[PDB]
């Protein structure tokens, strides 16, 4: 529907911005195809960065990553996270956190991994975080709190 | 992952607090 279908061109627009801010593009590693909600979750994520970067700088070698480890690993992380509840800062640490996970692996010949992690991105969004968006505001709030 | 899941939820609620 055209929710899950947003939520999937959100995820597009933050790592395409992340993945280009770091000299990559999103046409090298997939097909598919501003609003101030965009604007804000980028703004965010680059805020994060920039608090953050240094302590996250090698997630890679930290989980272990590879093509074969990808899949778990990334859920394990983010069932994690998210365990006990969502905020905001946490929405925008999941989406620093598979930001980062990208751009690292393309610069680790992971590249395979850039397609995989937006879908997995993707799907939790709608499937375990859309429902906390929805009574919280929705992203129109997040707008107002993180703009 | 534990750990980095971890460091995300104390940087993540600092994020939050600070907004
Ligand atoms: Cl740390
Ligand atoms: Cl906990």
């Amino acid at each position: 529907g055209h929710m899950s279908q947003s939520n999937r061109e959100l995820v597009v627009d933050f790592l395409s911005y992340k993945l280009s801010q770091k000299g990559y593009s999103w046409s090298q590693f997939s097909d598919v195809e501003e609003s101030a909600v965009k604007q804000a979750l980028r703004e965010a994520g680059d805020e994060f960065e920039l608090r953050y970067r240094r302590a996250f700088s090698d997630l890679t070698s930290q989980l272990h990553i590879t093509p074969g480890t990808a899949y778990q690993s990334f859920e394990q992380v983010v069932n994690e996270l998210f365990r006990d509840g969502v905020n905001w800062g946490r929405i925008v640490a999941f989406f620093s956190f598979g930001g980062a996970l990208c751009v690292e692996s393309v610069d680790k010949e992971m590249q395979v991994l850039v397609s995989r992690i937006a879908s997995w991105m993707a799907t939790y969004l709608n499937d375990h975080l859309e429902p906390w968006i929805q009574e919280n505001g929705g992203w129109d709030t997040f707008v107002d709190l993180y703009g | 992952x534990i750990w980095i899941a971890q460091e995300l939820r104390r940087r993540g609620d600092s994020f939050n607090a600070y907004y």
